[PDB]
């Protein structure tokens, strides 16, 4: 058996179907994440405001994930999990984050910020669910270099491009943590043994 | 005006002269000065700058897309057929009329079209079928009639003896003519 | 406008349409693409923002073909002062980004070996650029001692007799006599490349 | 670096490489290849200079303006 779980936000919402087991937790974490939703407005305009059911169930993940443990295992994991699935299937459909986030932006009207915060969300939920990215990808580019039909050459910018490099770095840290995290604590405490 | 020097040149003799120049060059150029390498079709023109199976049976529901429908009854090799299906006027007599057979096939619910010896035009004949009070029955034969006349048959099922009655329109099919290929036999028409 | 329509609905075998001296509006293109029963619309911009009008143009119905005619200062009658070949190489990635845009050079062409080139697109090589191939030609000044055109018979001797000039002396014309053209203005003031009789 | 959407589809954001479908695997126009003139034969066996001219009038890719 499962039982419906609806996560909402004034017009859009996403139908959850929870497993029996895992309702008495799932519909606490629904009720406390309710709360923390500013109150919608006309097209859902405000910057922290979900303008699709997608980015809802974003939202939802990066709750989740904000509360579980990277050394234990709590009970929001089981959960977390099965949101993923739904995610991954709802609205990937086996595709990568970075596409779905590119048919929302032509698509839909969510803006840049709040695309980044649904790439951050899914990733952040994907290593704190211990579900990492061990399955080598079925990227479209990579197959096709594969097969001797494309090649790459790698290029690397210098100084001058824009005025506020430092912004990239920020954009880097703040979304994708949990893949560059380690990357920039190791260059930091080596710059510092440097100087 | 430096290239503009033999009064009296007859048009076409200028034109071919810049046209047969180009071949030429882009024979020997690309081709190894050989006529045999350059590819062949039916006709040509009448191709958008935007842009097969033997027997086949296609049945026109609501939703069926106009221009894979016309695609389809066409078939990939360049003849009479994919002309009747595909070019978007006839000529009648030096006027460019609306072409009749998309006109006569415009899909709609009911509608069947059979096409028989797809593969080899000389013989290639394609039926549409509609109903007729109840029971489904042919209302178009489009087929080569002697190599470059295309004929129409309409057909009323609905007659003063239950006998059915054909109405042959003729069109002639000129692949010299790329652009208006299908042409109709105006005279006793 | 409106005879083509009748016509064109009376069946007449109008392939197409070619607008000169300046490319229509938007909405007045629109009129002629969808009211006209034409195959095909001929624009001939003269400037970079010319070409860019034809461009919106395609834009706005992407499975109507445009036959876009581009003309340089060098070519024949009413003039614009624009060289042939730079705004060709600033436009054609823009042009090419529009399948339904069939992309024809005109002025200064006269025969099968100075046209190839631009057929080729090899053209563009000697600026640097990467191969610009042209889709078709356009030839006004070189037809005009033909038999079957009425030029007087003198008019023809007069034309034939004309030397010409390299493209990299054209713009001479403004000043005196190159190639026995001149430039002159219209009534309105527009520049026209004429023959440099006494008249 | 960035993700985004270039209108113009003049070159891709970090997308292109993670893409799965059809829309991974985009390869900008070698002007050189895409309008080759070509030859091609009616059945008649008149030759015309092929170009995406041609191929809608059914005529030589040349013209005597207005
Ligand atoms: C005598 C003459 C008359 C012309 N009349 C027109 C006209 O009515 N409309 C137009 O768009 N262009 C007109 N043009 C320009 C031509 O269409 C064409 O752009 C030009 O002749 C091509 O350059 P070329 O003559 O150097 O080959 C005329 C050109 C000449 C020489
Ligand atoms: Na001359």
């Amino acid at each position: 058996s499962t039982r419906p779980l609806t996560l909402s936000h004034g017009s859009l919402e996403h139908v959850l179907l929870v497993p029996t087991a895992s309702f008495f937790i799932a519909s606490q974490l629904q009720e406390q994440f309710n709360k923390i939703l500013p109150e919608p407005t006309e097209g859902f305009a405000a910057d922290d405001e979900p303008t699709t059911p997608a980015e809802l169930v974003g939202k939802f993940l990066g709750y989740v994930s904000s509360l579980v443990e990277p050394s234990k295992v709590g009970q929001f994991d089981q959960v977390l999990n099965l949101c993923l699935t739904e995610f991954e299937n709802c609205y990937l459909e086996g595709n990568d984050i970075h596409a779905l986030a590119a048919k929302l932006l032509q698509e839909n009207d969510t803006t840049l910020v709040k695309t980044k915060e649904l790439i951050k969300n899914y990733i952040t939920a994907r290593i704190m669910a211990k579900r990492p990215f061990d399955k080598k990808s079925n990227s479209a580019l990579f197959r096709a270099v594969g097969e001797g039909n494309a090649q790459l050459v790698a290029i690397f910018g210098g100084q001058g491009n824009t005025d506020d490099y430092f912004e990239e770095l920020r954009d880097l840290y703040q979304t994708y943590h949990v893949l560059v995290g380690d990357l920039i604590k190791f260059s930091a405490e080596t710059l510092s043994e440097l100087i | 005006a430096q290239f503009t020097k033999v009064i009296d040149e007859p048009i076409k003799s200028i034109m071919d002269g810049i046209h047969d120049g180009h071949i030429k060059k882009l024979l020997h150029q690309y081709y190894g000065d050989d006529e045999s390498k350059i590819p062949a079709v039916e006709y040509f023109g009448g191709e958008s700058p935007v842009d097969s199976e033997d027997s086949a049976v296609f049945k026109a529901t609501s939703s069926t897309d106009e221009e894979s429908w016309f695609k389809a009854l066409a078939g990939s090799e360049i003849n009479w057929r994919h002309a009747s299906f595909l070019c978007s006027f006839i000529t009648q007599d030096k006027m460019f009329v609306s072409n009749p057979i998309r006109k006569v096939f415009k899909p709609s619910q009911g509608m069947v079209v059979e096409i028989s010896n797809g593969n080899t035009s000389s013989k290639t004949v394609v039926t549409l079928s509609e109903p007729v009070q109840g029971e489904l029955k042919p209302t178009v034969i489009l087929k080569l009639l002697k190599e470059n006349i295309i004929q129409m048959e309409m057909i009323e099922n609905r007659t003063m003896d239950g006998k059915p009655v054909s109405l042959p329109l003729l069109y002639n099919f000129n692949p010299d003519n790329g652009f208006a290929p299908i042409s109709e036999v105006m005279e006793d028409r | 406008i409106p005879l083509i329509k009748e016509l064109r609905s009376k069946g007449y075998p109008i392939q197409f349409l070619t607008i000169g001296a300046g490319v229509p509006s938007l909405e007045v293109a629109s009129e002629y693409i969808e009211t006209l029963g034409l195959k095909y619309l001929g624009l001939k911009p003269g400037s970079i923002d010319a070409i860019s009008q034809v461009i919106n143009i395609a834009k706005a119905h992407p499975n109507f073909p445009i036959a876009l005619q581009w003309t340089g200062g060098r070519g024949g009658g009413h003039h614009s002062f624009e060289d042939a070949h730079t705004p060709m190489l600033q436009m054609y990635s823009k042009i090419r980004r529009h399948p339904n845009i069939m992309l024809i050079f005109g002025s200064g062409f006269g025969s099968a070996d100075d046209t190839y080139p631009y057929l080729t697109g090899e053209w563009s090589t000697k600026f640097d650029y990467p191969p610009m191939p042209f889709d078709g030609f356009l030839f006004g000044s070189r037809v005009m001692i033909a038999k079957e055109v009425k030029t007087s018979p003198d008019a023809k001797k007069c034309i034939a007799a004309c030397t010409g000039v390299p493209d990299d002396k054209w713009e001479q014309t403004y000043k005196k006599p190159t190639g026995g053209i001149v430039t002159v203005r219209s009534e309105m003031g527009e520049p026209i490349h004429k023959i440099a009789t006494r008249g | 670096g960035t993700l985004d959407i270039n209108p113009d589809d003049d070159y891709g954001f970090k997308q292109e490489i993670f893409d799965v479908t059809s829309n991974g695997l985009k390869k900008n126009p070698n002007w050189l290849e895409e309008y080759h003139p070509k030859l091609i034969k009616n059945k008649s066996g008149k030759i015309f200079v092929e170009t995406k001219f041609s191929k809608l009038i059914g005529r030589p890719p040349l013209l005597v303006p207005g």
